[PDB]
């Protein structure tokens, strides 16, 4: 849903990786190169970042239970 | 003063048949004192061995210079005067076989004893005067020394 | 061990031979050697054997 | 439903002896030395320790079960020592190799801090 | 029959990590200190959780776990807090936990991004990580206008044995012998392999030839923090906490000997 905090494997944080990551994307960069840049060099932070799938913003776009 | 066996053995051949293990070979070598063919397996990766080394033998039934059976125990902590010391390569095995030439009236007078030493194997063939003291289910050692 | 075997490897390998002195001298005590050869007693239940 | 607290890992359930002696009489001047809340953490530095014992002629460990947190460590020394004194000259160099790496890992990070 | 005498020497020593190399030590001591660094190094880490209000799309226990997860700075303060199983107080005191709260409702039509900035806590010294002033801040939950999350968390000291949570370290790249000479692997084709970045042969060679009198030494490191701990300062609890371990088991092994002496 929302990106983790950890990563699974190693513990390396990437909960405040993935705006910047969505802002190098939108700023032409490479999945790969925007792994580089934010210092995620094992393959499983990089599995971490590149494999997510940001539900949430989907989430909500329903109107919620209390205004 | 327990020897059972001692010759020197020049290497001759080494996995005729073809390298089958990594850490283990087997030495094809023949005497020259006695003339009795020997198939051995060592440990090449802590004791390598080429071809056409000289090596001096001695099956004995215990390390210790002073005639003493040995117990069959890991004991390091031993002091007293071992025969091993002397020598480069030692093994310990039991001998499980002892084939002959002897029928069914004539004796043997050709002998083959085998040791196994934990899984390495050792063919000693020759003449049955020499290898008298060799029973089977007679725990034994190796002392393997190479020489010049 | 007595189905396939051929008469001849039949007989050399189970038919005790108690007149081959050097054969029960190497595989047999003295003693009993001497019991086998001499005594016919035993040798006839051998053959019954 | 049936998970175990974590904390069982480390923390003794209730009068639990940290550590207990036991005799072994299959041979002498050995003993098993059980430790509750306990893993190869320590397990593996005793029993290295107690091999580099040149009086100590057995040294080792095991743990029974992963999901169970303890240890067994068999010792067994020559006549003239004993295995509690083997366990307690062990664990007093394993103080003295951490107390000593600590100093000089303090004296590395300040050289490094400096230049 | 006694100690050996361990050197060190460090390579690199940042923020993010420190890369450092023990000799003279057996390999069953550097085992035993990296899994110290992996599981039993004190940190601070949220462990309670109340939530008055939650009306986001995210389930308590899902934002709870989450808080749990965000690591809290713990240099010089995870010495001075004791347990909470140890403390004699009631539920909590500035001695063996650190409040924390949350209160975010998204007036805006725009997405709020509940972050690891909203976490305000009651002491100054425990914070977030990517609070200490780069890397941005953790992000808990986003709410749509008209949602709300409001809560009040308490960190507590732990290690890694307990949760992950507790686990100050990424990353421990432990690494010896990187030219296997004493072949404790055995690479079939040794030629198919690259080379450790510690490893001293030319590239014409593929491994050193064996050593039957080696054993294993010099021990390489890289423990790379996540941002509680400072990088060495994770080796020097380590260090420290693994001899207290050996002490207190050594109490209790003395107390057993005079129990039958
Ligand atoms: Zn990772
Ligand atoms: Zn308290």
């Amino acid at each position: 849903m929302i990106i983790p905090v950890r990563c699974f494997t190693c513990g390396k944080i990437v909960g405040n990786k993935w705006e910047a990551y969505l802002g190098l994307l939108q700023a032409e960069y490479t999945e790969g190169d925007a792994l580089d840049a934010l210092g995620l060099k094992r393959y499983c932070c990089r599995r971490m970042l590149l494999a997510h799938v940001d539900l949430i913003e989907k989430l909500l776009n329903y109107a919620p239970l209390e205004k | 003063a327990g020897i059972l066996f001692e010759d020197i053995f020049d290497v001759k051949d080494i996995d005729p048949e073809g390298k089958k293990f990594d850490r283990v070979s087997r030495l094809h070598c023949e005497s020259e004192s006695f003339k009795m063919d020997l198939i051995l397996d060592v440990n090449i990766q802590i004791y390598p061995v080429d071809l056409g080394d000289k090596f001096r033998l001695v099956i004995a039934s215990t390390l210790y210079e002073d005639g003493t059976l040995d117990d069959g125990e890991y004991n390091p902590t031993d002091d007293r005067p071992s025969r091993a010391d002397q020598f480069e390569y030692v093994m310990y095995g039991k001998v499980y076989r002892i084939e002959g030439d002897e029928t069914s009236t004539e004796a043997a007078t050709r002998l083959s004893a085998y040791v196994s030493y934990g899984g390495l194997l050792m063919r000693l063939q020759g003449d049955a005067n020499n290898l008298h003291g060799f029973e089977v289910d007679s725990r034994v050692y190796l002392l393997m020394k190479k020489l010049a | 061990a007595t189905l396939k075997p051929s008469n001849k490897a039949f007989e050399k390998k189970f038919r005790f031979d108690y007149t081959n002195e050097r054969a029960l001298r190497r595989t047999l005590q003295e003693d009993l050697v001497k019991d086998v050869l001499s005594n016919a007693h035993i040798q006839n239940e051998l053959e019954r054997e | 439903m049936n998970a175990p607290p974590a904390f069982e890992s480390f923390l003794l359930f209730e009068g639990e002896k940290k550590i207990t002696i036991n005799k072994d009489t299959k041979v002498p001047n050995a003993c098993l030395f059980t430790i509750n809340k306990e893993d190869h953490t320590l397990g593996n530095i005793i029993k290295s320790q107690l091999l580099k014992d040149p009086q100590v002629l057995f040294a080792g460990y095991k743990v029974p079960h992963p999901l169970e947190h303890k240890i067994i460590i068999r010792v067994q020394t020559t006549p003239d020592y004993s295995p509690q004194e083997a366990f307690t000259n062990a664990i007093t160099d394993l103080i003295s190799e951490l107390s000593l790496l600590e100093e000089r890992f303090r004296v590395a990070i300040k050289d490094k801090q400096e230049g | 029959p006694y100690a050996n005498q361990p050197t060190v020497r460090i390579t690199e020593l940042t923020d993010e990590n420190v890369k450092f190399i023990i000799e003279n030590t057996d390999l069953a001591v550097a085992n035993s200190i990296r899994r110290v660094f992996i599981a039993e190094v004190p940190i601070i880490a949220i462990d309670w959780v109340q939530i008055d209000a939650n009306s986001s799309v995210l389930h308590d226990e899902f934002i709870a776990h989450r808080l749990g997860l965000i690591p809290l700075t713990s240099d010089d303060i995870v010495d001075k807090l004791q347990y909470s199983r140890d403390c004699t107080c009631e539920e909590f005191c500035p001695e063996c936990s650190v409040e924390f709260t949350l209160d975010v409702r998204c007036n805006e039509d725009q997405t709020r991004h509940v972050t690891s900035r909203d976490l305000i806590s009651n002491s100054p010294r425990v914070i977030p990580v990517t609070s200490r002033n780069e890397q941005d801040d953790i992000l808990i939950v986003k709410l749509r206008k008209g949602q709300e999350l409001r809560l009040r968390a308490y960190a507590k000291k732990g290690f890694g044995k307990e949760h992950a949570k507790w686990n100050p370290t990424a990353g421990v790249a432990f690494e010896y012998d990187p030219d296997n000479a004493l072949r404790h692997t055995v690479y079939p084709k040794p030629e198919e392999w690259p080379k450790s970045e510690y490893s001293e042969l030319d590239e014409d060679e593929s491994q050193a030839p064996y050593d039957p009198n080696g054993k294993p030494e010099r021990f390489y490191y890289n423990v790379e923090s996540c941002g509680s701990l400072r990088p060495e300062t994770i080796v020097l609890s380590a260090l420290s906490g693994l001899k207290k371990k050996l002490s207190d088991l050594q109490t209790q092994l003395s107390h057993e000997i005079q129990s039958d002496v």
